[PDB]
C-alpha cells in the first residue's frame, strides 16, 4: 500500500547540442502482476512534452487535466505554451492539492520556440521545481536511472549520439528493477522534427 | 540545507548551500535557495522544498500588491508577520523555516521564521540541517561592527562548515547583500569549490548499438 | 553419578569383564539358528527342572522386533529384555524417518553397536 | 535493555604534531535537571593514556574499575610492567571495544560513547572512537554527542587531513579545543562551565588539567535584541 | 521465483528461473537455483536463498553419510523427509524454503516430493512453487499429457517458466533445463530469457499482448 | 528500546580480470548526517590472495572480517600450511553468517582473488549467507547506483553490433587492469556526486599471482 | 524556560532568562522573553515560541483597539483578554503566560496563567520549567512593600540558582521594571550572577 | 464476487462472470449475473465489495441510458470507458470510496471493431486484447500469453475461454459455481445458455 | 486440510476426509489421503496447522505400532483414543502446541461393537454416532440429527455420507476436490474407490 510503487514505471530526459530528448518504459503492474506492455508514460501538447510516473490514475488523470489547461491557454493567448511556463503552471496545480497529493513525478521536456533553447525540469509529487542542464530522472527505478546518467552523460551530444546514450541508461536501469521495463520508447527532439524510436529490450 | 545571515555596518548578507536531497539522493546538484519576497527584501529557505518555494511567493506577491496599495516600499517586519501568521494557521504542517532579511525605510533587518510560526531577532542566525556546523563558525568568528567584505567572508564561511561537514548540504554557495541606500546584488554561485574532476573515459557509444524496433516521425504542428 | 570404569584391559591384553560376561552366555540356554533357501528357523532349548510352569504366560524366548524380523538370545534373561525393548524402538524409529523397515542387517548392527558401548562406558558392565 | 538515568554530554578531542589533546565538562545531568557539578569523566590509564566517556555514568563508573583493575592484572607477574610490557592505548582500546561489542550482542549495553586518547611507545600518536553499539573508528578529530556536530567542524579548519598534523603545534591544538567548548557552552542545553583538558605528549608526557572554566565570552549584545520582530522597547 | 517439475512417460523434467531479488531492487540474474545433490538426486529451491542454499547443501551431505553408512544410495522419499523434518524443528523460527526433491531410484521409480518451510510434505506428479507458481500453472496444465516426448516435455517447462518470467515481476533471468531418467539426470542448458522470449516469440507465434 | 543495529553507510565495489581481480571500497564513515572519519579503511588483506569487504553495520563489519581472518590463521595449523581457496573460503564464509541467522550481521560481504586455475575472481553474500560467484559485483549504499553501469560497461548489456539490425551481441571479452580501475574510478565519482553517504576517498585492492597492491584517490569532501 | 514576575513598593518588576530550545540545542541564546502588549502592561513567555508569540500579538492588537474606544486598559482587562484565548484554545495551546502591569490607582499588580487557561492575581508569580528549583527560596526570600534595589536583588539570585540547575534555562537575565518614573530595561551577563 | 474475465477476438468480444455469491461459510446464490448493459453494443461486468458492485454498475446504467435517450445515439465504447474511469477516479479520493473492479466489452460501429477495457477501482484504465480481475489474472495471463491469437473467430474464443475456467476449476481455492458467459459483436449482446 | 467426517453405524465406522491441499491461491494436490492406521482395527483422520497433522499422526502411529509389537495385542479403541487425548492435552501448555483436530474410528473385537471417538487439539474427547471437524460440522450435524438411525447398514450409511458431501459441495466456498472414505469393521480396513 505504497501509492507510488503499486503500478511501477520510469522516465528519463536529457539535453543535447541544439536538442533534448525523454525516453520512458510501457510496463504497468498491480504489485508483481504485470497487466500491460503498451501504458506509454510521455504526453504533448504542442511542443512541449510530459512525461509522468507513479499512480497509474493519477498518470491519466494530470495528463487530461494539462490537455485541458494547455488547450484553454491557446485559445486565450492565441499561441501555444513554451515549456518555461508550463513548467509553472505544472507547479502550480500540484501545490494545489498540498495536503491531498497526486502521487506522481512528472518531467517536462521541449524547446522554447523562440530562443531555441533545450529546457528540462523535474518535480516531486507536490510541485517542487528541479531545473538542470544535464538530465532529469524518475520512478521506481530512480536511483539506477542517477547512477547511469551520472556517469554515461557528457555535454553537447549530436541528436544521434543522444539517442543513444538515453537509450542506454533506461534500459540497463530497467533491467535492475523488477517494477519496469515491458518495452521502451524514446522521443528525440530538435528545433522543428521529432523522431519517435520503440526501443528492443528483454521483456521479463 | 544549510542556510545564515549576518547583519554589518551598513546592511544585511544572507547565504545558503545549493544541495537539494531526496532521501539519501543528490537530486539537484546546484538549486537556488535564495528567493527574492521584494526587491531588497530576500528570503533563504530550508525544509520541505516545495513549501518554501510556494509560501515566499505567496507573501512576495501580496508584499506588491501592498506596496502598489500603499505607495510605499515595502518593509521586512510585514514579511516578517505575514509568513509567521500564515505559518502558525497550518500548524507547523507548511514544513518551511526561513531566514528573512533586507533593508528599508525603517533601516537593515534581519530574522528567522519556523514552521510552525515562531519568530526570532539577531545579528547572525542560520537554519538548516548544517545549522549546528555553521552556528559553530559564527559562534567562533562574529563580531560586532563588521564591515561589508567581512561579513561575506564570515557568512561564506559559515556555509563552507556545513557543505563540508554536513552530509545535507554540499556543492556551491549563495550570496545576497542588502545595502543601505545601494541596489541588492544577488551573487549567484559566488563560491563553486565542488566541481566535477575529468571522467577516465568517454562513454559515447558507436552508432548503432542500441537495437531498435520501430521509427515514425511525429506530428508537433497543427 | 556413578563413574567406575569396570571393563578394563589387563596386562595380557584381555577385558576380562567382557569375556566373563560370554561365561554367562555360555551358561544359559541353548539356542541354533539355521536358513534354508526361502526361510529361516530358531530353535530354542527350555530345561526341565521346573515342572508346575504356565507356558501361557510364561516370557517366549523368541522374540518379535517387527513383523519380519525375530530375536533369540542365550544368557541373562534379564539382560535379553533391555536390547529388545531397545530394538523394537529403533525398528520403529526407521520405519519413522526412512519410511521403510530395518534390513536385519542394520538391526543386527544397531544391537551390536549397543552392546558394545556397554563395554567402555563407565559405571556399567 | 537499558535507558540511561545520568548522563555525561559531549568529549572531545584531536592530534597535533607531538602528541593529543582530549577535553571533556564536569557535568553529570539528570535529564534537564543538571544534578551533579564534580564529575570527572577523563580517566587516565597509566602516564600515557587518556579515555574520555560520554553516556550514562553508572556505566562510566563501571568501565572506571575495569581499566583499574586492568592495571592490576597487567602487573602480575610482570617485571616489565612499567616499561616494555607496559599497558599501550592500543591496548586499552581493543579491550573496551570487545566488552562494548559483547555487551550489545546481548542486549544489555553500556550505554556509553568513547574516546581513547594516547601515545605508544614508537612514538605514535593514537586516537579512537567506541560506542554502545561496538562500532569503531579512528580520524585527526573525534568528537561525541553535540561535540560531533560543532566541535569537528571547528577542528578540522586546524587539521583537515593527515598531512596537517605535523604542522599543528600544541598551542594552536589546544587553543582550537578550548574554543571549542565555550561554543557547546553557548549551544548545548546539558553542558557546564567547568571543564578538564588533558594533553599527552610524546616528549613532554601527560598534562592533566582540572578546574577549568569557559572565558571569553560575547554576551554584550543581548541588550540590543528586543522583542521577537516588531517590537521597539 | 518460479520452479517447477513434472512427471511423465520419459521420467521427471525440472524447470527453474534464474532471478534473485530484495524487494523490487533485481540482485541477480544468473542465480543457480537447481541443487545436483548426486547424480540421481536433484533440489529445487524457492523462498529465502541463504535458508534453500545452505540447507540443501547440508541435506546433500546427510545423504552422502547415508550411502556410506548403509552402502546404497538414499530414496527420494527418505531424502524429502529428512529436510521435512528438519525444517519441522525450526517451525515458527521464520525459515522460509518451498522446494521439490526430484530423483529416481530403482524400488521407487521417478518420484517428486513438495516440501516447504512450515512443514508440508506431499508426493505428487505436477508441482509449481514460488511467487510465479501461478503462471507456470497455467501453462503446464493446459498443455500437460503422460504421452509427452522427451523434446516436448522438455519444451513445455522452459515455455512454463518463460511464461512466468514475463509475467511475474519477480521472476526471470534465464532458464535452466534437467531431464532425470532411470541412467540420472542429465542438464539441457542455460537459456537466457532475453533471445528465449523472441525467439519463442517468432517461431511459436504466441505472445501477441507484446509489441513486436 | 534499544537498538542493536546502526548505518554506517559507505559502498563497495568488485570486479574481476582475466589473471587479476580488484575491490575497491570509499573511506568515509558515517552516522545519520554525520561524518565519523573520512579515511577509515574497510577493505582487507587477509592472507592467502584473500581480499574482503563487509559494508553495512561496521560493528558487525569488523566482526566478521576479524573471525574470517582467524578462521584463516587455524586453516593454516589444522591442515599443514595449505593455501585457503577463494571457493573453500566463501564457504566458510556461509557458515559464519548462516551461523548467526537468527541474530544476523547487518552486512553486505564482497570477496576477490584468483580461484585454483589462477583466473580473477569475484564473491558476494547476503547477510544470512547466500553467495554466488560473479565477474561483477557492487555492494552497499550506493550499489544500486553503481551496478546497472557494470551490467552495461564489464558484461556489456544491452549493446549489440552495430548494423546488425540488433540480431549479434557485443561479444564479451576481458578487461585490463588499466581499463578495469578507469571503470573502478568514474563509479565512484558518479557515486559521490549523487549519494550523500559517499565521497572523501577511494582505496583500491588489486590481486595478482604476485600479490596485493594497492592504490588511493581523493574524492569530494562535501 | 525561567520567569519571574514580583510587585513592589513603587510598582512591578518582571524577569526572565534568554534560553530557546529545540531538545538539546539552543536555538537562540540571546531571546527576549518580556514583550509589550501595552505602555506599562507586559508579559513574560514561557511554553510553545510559536504559540506565546502568537497570542501576545493578539492581546497587543486586543488592547490597542480597546484603547482606541475606552482610553488605558486595567491589568486585569490585559489579563482577562489572556485568560480567554488559552482557556478557550487550551487543547491546542501549550503557553504558561505571566500577565504584569502598573496603574496609578491599582499600583503594581501580578496575574498568573497557567495551561489549563486559569487566572490567579497574586503579589509574586514564577512559572518555566526552572521554576520549580526556586519554589523553596522565593516563598523563603519573598517580602511584600520590598524597595527596587531589593526587588532587582530577589529576581537577579531567584533566576541565577533556575538558570543553575535548569538546563532548560540560561544566557542572560533581562529585566523590565515597570513604574510611574517609566519603563525600564535591565540586563545581567553571566559572570556577574553566576557567582553570586 | 471473485472471477472476471474479457477476451477481444476478430470481431467480436466475449466475457465470462462467476456465478457464486458467498457470505460467511455459505454459498447464498449459485446463479449470479455479474453484469449490466449500459447500451445495446456495450457490457459491463464488475466484482468487488458486497454492496458496491450493484450500485455503481446500476449508477452507471442509468447514466448512460440517459445520454442516449438525450441524444438519441449511442456513445462509442471508448467514451463510455472514459466515463467511467473518471467516476472511479473522483471516487477513490471520496469519503467513501466505491471499492469496484469493472471490464468494459464493446462494439464500436463506427470504427466496426471489437473492444476491451480493463478499469481497477482506483481508475486504472487500459485497452487489452484479453482482461482479468483479481487471483483470476494470475492464471489466465500466462494461459492466453500461450494460446491468443488476434485473428481468432467467436468460436475459437470461446474455445479459448473453456481452456481458462478448466484451469481456474482446477487450480483455485474457492467454488466459484461455473461462469455465466455474453458476446458483444456487430448484432449486440446476446447470452450463451449452456457453458 | 479441511473436511473430515466420520459415521458410526450398527456394524462399522464410516471416515471420509477431504482430497485437496490448498496453500495461498494454488491446489498443490487433490488426491490427498488425511488418515493413517493406528491399527489393524483402528484408523485415525486428521486436519489443522500445516506439518503439524502429519508430524502428529505418524508420531501416534509409532507409538500404537510400538506398543503392538511388545505387548504381541492389539489396543482397544477407547485404550488407543485416551492415549491420543492425553498427548493433546500435554501438547496445550507446551512452547509449541500440536494444532491437530482427529477422528478415531475403530472397532472393538471384545465387545464386537463400532466406536468413533472426536478429539479437538486442546484434548476434548468425545464418543458420538457421527461427528464432524471445522466448518463441515455446522451443516452436517443437523442434516445427521434428522436422518440417521443407530440399527443403520453400512450401505445406508455410505448413502447419509453421500447426502453430506453433496451437501458441503453444494454450499462451502471452497473447493475440497471431493473425499476418500475408509470402512472400518470386524474384518479390519478399506478403502471405497468409487466415490
Ligand atoms: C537541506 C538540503 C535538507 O534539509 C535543505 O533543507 C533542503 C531545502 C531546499 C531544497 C529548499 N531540503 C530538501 O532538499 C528537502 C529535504 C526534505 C525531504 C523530505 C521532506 C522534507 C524535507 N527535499 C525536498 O523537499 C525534495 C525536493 C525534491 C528533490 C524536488 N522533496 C522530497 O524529498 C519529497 C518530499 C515531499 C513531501 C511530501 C509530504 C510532506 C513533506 C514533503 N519527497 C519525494 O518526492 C519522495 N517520493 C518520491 C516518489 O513519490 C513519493 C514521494
Ligand atoms: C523469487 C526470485 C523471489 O521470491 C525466489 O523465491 C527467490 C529464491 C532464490 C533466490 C533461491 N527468492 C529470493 O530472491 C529471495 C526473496 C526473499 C528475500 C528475503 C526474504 C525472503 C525471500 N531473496 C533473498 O533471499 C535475497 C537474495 C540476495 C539479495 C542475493 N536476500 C535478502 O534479501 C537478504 C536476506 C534477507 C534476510 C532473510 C532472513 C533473515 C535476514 C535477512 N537481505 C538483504 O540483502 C537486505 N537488503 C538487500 C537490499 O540492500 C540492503 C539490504
Ligand atoms: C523554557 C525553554 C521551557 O519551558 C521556555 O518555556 C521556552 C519559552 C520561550 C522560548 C518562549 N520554551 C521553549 O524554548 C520551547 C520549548 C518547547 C518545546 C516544544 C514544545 C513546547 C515548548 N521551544 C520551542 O518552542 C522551540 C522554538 C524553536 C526552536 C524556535 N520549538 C520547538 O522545539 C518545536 C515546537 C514544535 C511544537 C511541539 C509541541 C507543541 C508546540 C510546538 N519542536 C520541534 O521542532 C521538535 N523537534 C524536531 C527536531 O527534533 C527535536 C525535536
Ligand atoms: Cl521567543
Ligand atoms: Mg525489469
Ligand atoms: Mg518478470
Ligand atoms: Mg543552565
Amino acid at each position: 500500500s505504497d501509492p507510488s510503487s503499486i503500478n511501477g514505471g520510469i522516465v528519463v530526459a536529457m539535453t543535447g547540442k541544439d536538442c533534448v530528448a525523454i525516453a520512458c518504459d510501457l510496463r504497468l503492474g498491480s504489485q508483481s502482476l504485470g497487466v500491460s506492455n503498451k501504458f506509454e508514460k510521455i504526453f504533448h501538447y504542442g511542443h512541449v512534452f510530459l512525461g509522468i510516473t507513479g499512480l497509474a490514475t493519477d498518470v491519466t488523470t494530470l495528463n487530461e487535466m494539462f490537455r485541458y489547461k494547455t488547450n484553454l491557454y491557446k485559445l486565450k493567448e492565441e499561441r501555444a505554451i513554451e515549456p518555461e511556463t508550463f513548467t509553472q503552471l505544472v507547479s502550480s496545480s500540484l501545490y494545489e492539492r498540498r495536503f491531498g497529493p497526486y502521487f506522481v513525478g512528472p518531467v517536462v521536456a521541449g524547446i522554447n520556440s523562440k530562443s531555441g533553447k533545450p529546457f528540462i525540469a523535474g518535480f516531486d509529487l507536490i510541485g517542487c521545481i528541479d531545473e538542470a542542464k544535464d538530465f532529469i530522472v524518475s520512478g521506481t527505478a530512480s536511483d539506477q536511472l542517477f547512477g547511469m546518467c551520472e556517469s554515461l552523460y557528457e555535454p553537447n551530444l549530436e541528436p544521434e549520439d543522444l539517442f543513444e546514450t538515453i537509450s542506454q541508461a533506461l534500459l540497463n536501469a530497467a533491467d535492475r528493477d523488477a517494477l519496469s521495463g515491458w518495452g521502451a520508447v524514446v522521443y528525440i527532439i530538435k528545433k522543428d522534427e521529432v523522431v519517435k524510436r520503440y526501443l528492443k529490450m528483454r521483456q521479463d | 540545507t544549510t542556510i545564515v545571515g549576518v547583519k554589518f555596518n551598513n546592511g544585511v548578507v544572507i547565504a545558503a548551500d545549493t544541495r537539494s536531497t531526496q532521501g539519501p539522493i543528490v537530486a539537484d546538484k546546484n538549486c537556488a535557495k535564495l528567493h527574492r519576497i521584494s526587491p531588497k527584501i530576500w528570503c533563504a529557505g530550508a525544509g520541505t522544498a516545495a513549501d518554501t518555494e510556494a509560501v515566499t511567493q505567496l507573501i512576495g506577491s501580496n508584499i506588491e500588491l501592498h506596496s502598489l496599495y500603499t505607495s510605499r516600499e515595502p518593509r521586512v517586519v510585514s514579511a516578517l508577520q505575514m509568513l509567521k501568521q500564515h505559518l502558525f494557521k497550518y500548524q507547523g504542517h507548511i514544513g518551511a523555516y526561513l531566514i528573512v532579511a533586507g533593508v528599508d525605510p525603517t533601516g537593515s533587518h534581519l530574522f528567522s521564521i519556523h514552521a510552525h510560526g515562531s519568530t526570532d531577532v539577531g545579528y547572525y542566525l542560520s537554519l538548516g540541517s548544517g545549522s549546528l556546523a555553521a552556528m559553530a563558525v559564527l559562534e567562533s568568528h562574529w563580531k560586532q561592527d563588521l564591515t561589508k567584505e567581512e561579513a561575506i567572508k564570515l557568512a561564506s564561511d559559515a556555509i563552507q562548515a556545513g557543505i563540508w561537514n554536513d552530509l545535507g548540504s554540499g556543492s556551491n554557495v549563495d550570496v545576497c547583500v542588502m545595502e543601505i541606500g545601494k541596489d541588492a546584488e544577488y551573487l549567484r554561485n559566488y563560491l563553486t569549490p565542488n566541481v566535477r574532476e575529468e571522467k577516465q573515459k568517454s562513454y559515447k557509444f558507436p552508432r548503432g548499438t542500441t537495437a531498435v524496433l520501430k521509427e515514425s516521425i511525429v506530428n508537433i504542428c497543427d | 553419578g556413578y563413574d567406575r570404569a569396570l571393563s578394563i584391559f589387563s596386562p595380557d591384553g584381555h577385558i576380562f569383564q567382557v569375556e566373563y560376561a560370554l561365561e554367562a552366555v555360555k551358561r544359559g540356554t541353548c539356542a541354533v539358528g539355521v536358513k534354508g533357501k526361502n526361510c529361516v528357523v530358531l530353535g530354542c532349548e527350555r530345561r526341565s527342572t521346573l515342572k508346575l510352569q504356565d507356558t501361557r504366560i510364561t516370557p517366549s524366548k523368541v522374540s518379535k522386533i517387527d513383523s519380519h524380523v525375530v530375536l533369540s538370545f542365550s544368557g541373562l534373561n534379564a539382560d535379553s529384555r533391555i536390547l529388545i525393548e531397545k530394538a523394537r524402538v529403533e525398528a520403529q524409529s526407521h520405519r519413522l524417518t526412512l519410511e521403510d523397515p530395518v534390513t536385519v542387517e542394520y538391526l543386527t548392527r544397531y544391537v551390536a553397536g549397543v552392546q558394545q558401548r556397554y563395554t567402555q562406558s563407565g559405571g556399567v558392565r | 535493555t537499558q535507558q540511561p538515568i545520568v548522563t555525561g554530554t559531549s568529549v572531545i578531542s584531536m592530534k597535533y604534531d607531538n602528541g593529543v589533546i582530549i577535553a571533556a565538562d564536569n557535568l553529570g545531568s539528570y535529564g534537564s535537571l543538571l544534578r551533579f557539578n564534580g564529575v570527572e569523566r577523563l580517566i587516565p590509564v597509566g602516564d600515557n593514556t587518556v579515555v574520555g566517556i560520554s553516556g550514562d555514568i553508572s556505566d562510566m563508573q563501571h568501565i572506571e574499575r575495569l581499566l583499574k583493575d586492568l592495571v592490576t592484572e597487567n602487573a602480575y607477574d610482570n617485571p616489565l610492567a612499567d616499561a616494555e610490557e607496559a599497558l599501550e592505548p592500543s591496548y586499552i582500546f581493543e579491550y573496551l571495544a570487545t566488552v562494548m561489542y559483547q555487551r550489545r550482542s546481548k542486549m544489555n549495553p553500556l550505554w556509553n560513547a568513547i574516546i581513547v586518547a594516547g601515545v605508544q611507545s614508537n612514538g605514535d600518536q593514537f586516537l579512537r572512537y567506541v560506542n554502545l553499539l561496538g562500532v569503531t573508528y579512528s580520524s585527526p578529530t573525534l568528537a561525541t554527542g553535540f561535540g560531533a556536530h560543532m566541535a569537528n567542524p571547528l577542528l578540522r579548519k586546524v587539521v583537515d587531513r593527515e598531512s596537517d598534523i605535523p604542522k599543528t603545534t600544541v598551542q594552536v591544538a589546544e587553543e582550537a579545543i578550548v574554543n571549542a567548548m565555550r561554543v557547546l557552552y553557548y549551544r548545548d542545553a546539558r553542558s557546564s562551565r567547568n571543564f578538564s583538558l588533558a594533553i599527552i605528549d610524546k616528549n613532554t608526557g601527560l598534562t592533566f588539567k582540572k578546574n577549568l572554566q569557559v572565558e571569553n565570552m560575547k554576551w554584550d549584545f543581548a541588550k540590543d535584541i528586543k522583542g521577537y520582530g516588531t517590537q521597539k522597547i | 521465483t518460479t520452479t517447477l517439475a513434472f512427471r511423465f512417460q520419459g521420467g521427471i523434467i525440472v524447470a527453474v528461473d534464474s532471478r534473485a531479488t530484495a524487494g523490487n531492487w533485481v540482485a541477480s540474474q544468473t542465480v543457480k537455483k537447481v541443487i545436483e545433490i548426486n547424480p540421481f538426486l536433484l533440489g529445487t529451491m524457492a523462498g529465502g536463498a541463504a535458508d534453500c542454499q545452505f540447507w540443501e547443501t547440508w541435506l546433500g551431505s546427510q545423504f552422502r553419510l547415508h550411502e556410506l553408512r548403509e552402502k546404497e544410495r538414499i530414496s527420494v522419499a527418505a531424502a524429502s523427509k529428512i529436510l521435512s523434518n528438519l525444517v519441522y524443528q525450526y517451525k515458527g523460527a521464520g525459515l522460509s524454503m518451498g522446494t521439490m526433491i526430484c530423483g529416481y531410484t530403482r524400488k521407487e521409480g521417478p518420484t517428486i516430493y513438495y516440501v516447504d518451510s512450515d512443514g508440508t510434505r506431499l508426493k505428487g506428479d505436477i508441482f509449481c512453487v514460488g511467487s510465479g507458481q501461478t503462471f507456470a500453472y497455467g501453462v503446464l496444465d493446459s498443455n500437460y499429457k503422460w504421452d509427452l516426448s522427451v523434446e516436448d516435455a522438455l519444451y513445455l517447462g522452459k515455455r512454463s517458466i518463460l511464461a512466468a518470467a514475463h509475467r511475474d515481476a519477480y521472476s526471470g533471468g534465464s532458464v535452466n533445463l534437467y531431464h532425470v531418467t532411470e541412467d540420472g539426470w542429465i542438464y539441457h542448458g542455460n537459456h537466457d530469457v532475453g533471445e528465449l522470449f523472441w525467439k519463442v516469440k517468432e517461431e511459436e507465434g504466441s505472445f501477441n499482448n507484446v509489441i513486436g | 528500546q534499544f537498538n542493536p543495529y546502526g548505518d554506517n553507510g559507505g559502498t563497495i565495489l568488485g570486479i574481476a580480470g582475466e589473471d587479476f581481480a580488484v575491490l575497491a571500497g570509499d573511506t568515509r564513515n558515517i552516522t545519520d548526517y554525520s561524518i565519523n572519519s573520512r579515511y577509515e579503511p574497510k577493505v582487507f588483506d587477509c592472507g592467502d590472495n584473500i581480499v574482503m569487504s563487509a559494508n553495512g553495520f561496521a560493528a558487525d563489519g569488523d566482526a566478521l572480517v576479524k573471525r574470517f581472518k582467524n578462521s584463516v590463521k587455524w586453516y593454516h595449523f589444522d591442515h599443514n600450511d595449505k593455501k585457503l581457496s577463494i571457493n573453500s573460503a566463501a564457504r566458510n564464509i556461509q557458515h559464519l553468517l548462516y551461523g548467526k541467522r537468527f541474530f544476523p550481521y547487518y552486512v553486505h560481504t564482497i570477496i576477490a582473488g584468483l580461484d585454483e586455475d589462477g583466473k580473477g575472481a569475484v564473491y558476494s553474500f547476503d547477510p544470512v549467507g547466500s553467495y554466488e560467484r560473479e565477474q561483477c559485483r557492487a555492494g552497499g549504499a550506493a550499489a544500486s547506483l553503481i551496478m546497472p553501469f557494470l551490467d552495461n560497461q564489464v558484461n556489456f548489456k544491452n549493446q549489440y553490433e552495430p548494423g546488425t539490425n540488433g540480431k549479434v551481441k557485443k561479444p564479451l571479452k576481458y578487461l585490463s587492469v588499466e581499463e578495469v580501475i578507469k571503470l573502478v574510478r568514474d563509479s565512484f565519482t558518479s557515486a559521490t556526486e549523487r549519494h550523500i553517504q559517499v565521497g572523501d576517498g577511494l582505496e583500491i585492492l588489486i590481486v595478482t599471482k604476485d600479490g596485493v597492491r594497492k592504490e588511493f584517490y581523493e574524492l569530494k569532501r562535501d | 524556560t525561567s520567569i519571574m514576575a514580583v510587585t513592589f513598593k513603587d510598582g512591578v518588576i518582571l524577569g526572565a532568562d534568554s534560553r530557546t530550545t529545540t531538545g538539546a540545542y539552543i536555538a537562540n541564546r540571546v531571546t527576549d522573553k518580556l514583550t509589550r502588549v501595552h505602555d506599562k502592561i507586559w508579559c513574560c513567555r514561557s511554553g510553545s515560541a510559536a504559540d506565546t508569540q502568537a497570542i501576545a500579538d493578539i492581546v497587543q492588537y486586543h488592547l490597542e483597539l480597546y484603547t482606541s474606544q475606552y482610553g488605558t486598559p486595567s491589568t486585569e482587562t490585559a489579563a482577562s483578554v489572556f485568560k480567554e484565548l488559552c482557556y478557550e484554545n487550551k487543547d491546542n495551546l501549550t503557553a504558561g503566560i505571566i500577565v504584569a502591569g502598573y496603574d496609578d490607582k491599582n499600583k503594581g499588580e501580578v496575574y498568573t496563567i497557567p495551561l489549563g487557561g486559569s487566572v490567579h492575581k497574586l503579589p509574586y508569580a514564577i512559572a518555566g520549567s526552572g521554576s520549580t528549583f526556586i519554589y523553596g527560596y522565593c516563598d523563603k526570600n519573598f517580602r511584600e512593600n520590598m524597595s527596587k534595589e531589593e526587588t532587582v536583588d530577589f529576581i537577579k539570585h531567584s533566576l541565577s540558582q533556575a538558570i543553575k540547575w535548569d538546563g532548560s534555562s540560561g544566557g542572560v537575565i533581562r529585566m523590565v521594571v515597570l513604574t510611574a518614573a517609566g519603563v525600564e530595561r535591565l540586563i545581567f551577563y553571566p559572570d556577574e550572577y553566576e557567582q553570586l | 464476487m471473485d472471477i472476471i474475465l474479457g477476451i477481444r477476438v476478430q470481431d467480436s468480444v466475449i466475457l465470462a462472470s462467476s456465478k457464486a455469491v458467498t457470505r460467511g461459510i455459505s454459498v447464498l446464490k449459485d446463479s449470479d449475473d455479474k453484469t449490466r448493459q449500459l447500451s445495446p453494443h456495450t457490457l459491463m461486468s464488475f466484482a468487488g465489495e458486497a454492496g458496491d458492485t450493484v450500485q455503481f454498475a446500476e449508477y452507471i446504467q442509468a447514466n448512460i441510458q440517459l445520454y442516449s435517450i438525450r441524444e438519441d445515439y449511442e456513445l462509442s465504447p471508448q467514451a463510455v470507458s472514459s466515463f467511467v474511469r473518471q467516476e472511479l477516479a473522483k471516487s477513490i479520493r471520496s469519503r467513501r470510496p466505491y471499492q469496484v473492479n469493472v471490464l468494459i466489452g464493446g462494439y464500436d460501429k463506427k470504427k466496426n471493431k471489437p473492444e476491451l477495457y480493463q478499469i481497477d477501482y482506483l481508475g486504472t484504465k487500459v485497452e487489452l486484447p484479453y482482461g482479468a480481475h483479481g487471483y483470476s489474472g494470475f492464471y489466465t495471463f500466462s494461459l492466453l500469453d500461450h494460446h491468443y491469437r488476434p485473428d481468432m473467430t467467436t468460436e475459437e474464443g470461446l474455445d479459448l475461454l473453456k481452456l481458462c475456467v478448466q484451469e481456474l476449476e482446477k487450480r483455485m481455492p474457492m467454488d466459484f459455481k461455473g461462469v455465466i458467459v455474453k458476446i458483444v459483436d456487430k448484432d449486440g449482446i446476446r447470452q450463451v445458455d449452456d457453458f
